[PDB]
């Protein structure tokens, strides 16, 4: 669960960096 | 064993809610990408 | 004059307008979706 959470987080951390 | 059962149930519940949310989000991304076409 | 018929435009200008409007709407909706998922965290 923790890994999935941080996975989602870093992908969200990627997306404004595309924006 | 009763206490361990309820604890396992709680962690499963949190994981289930998170899974349903990410699943619906991915479905909406797929709907948008197919509608743009 | 033939060499100046070469450029790269062939559609009627109405069709150019249609393409430009559709592509503007595409960039708008894609930026809006990406902003939605920028703002939305499924987790807390």
């Amino acid at each position: 669960l923790e890994r999935v959470i941080e996975m989602i987080q870093n992908c969200l951390a990627s997306l404004p960096d595309d924006l | 064993n009763h206490e361990a059962a309820t604890c396992l149930e709680d962690v499963v519940y949190r994981g289930d809610m998170l899974l349903e949310k990410i699943q619906s989000a991915l479905a909406d991304i797929a709907q948008s990408q197919l509608k743009t076409r | 004059k033939l060499i100046s018929t070469m450029p790269g435009i062939h559609l009627s200008p109405e069709q150019q307008q249609q393409q430009l409007q559709s592509l503007r709407e595409q960039v708008r909706t894609k930026n809006e979706l990406l902003q939605k998922y920028k703002s939305l965290c499924m987790f807390e």
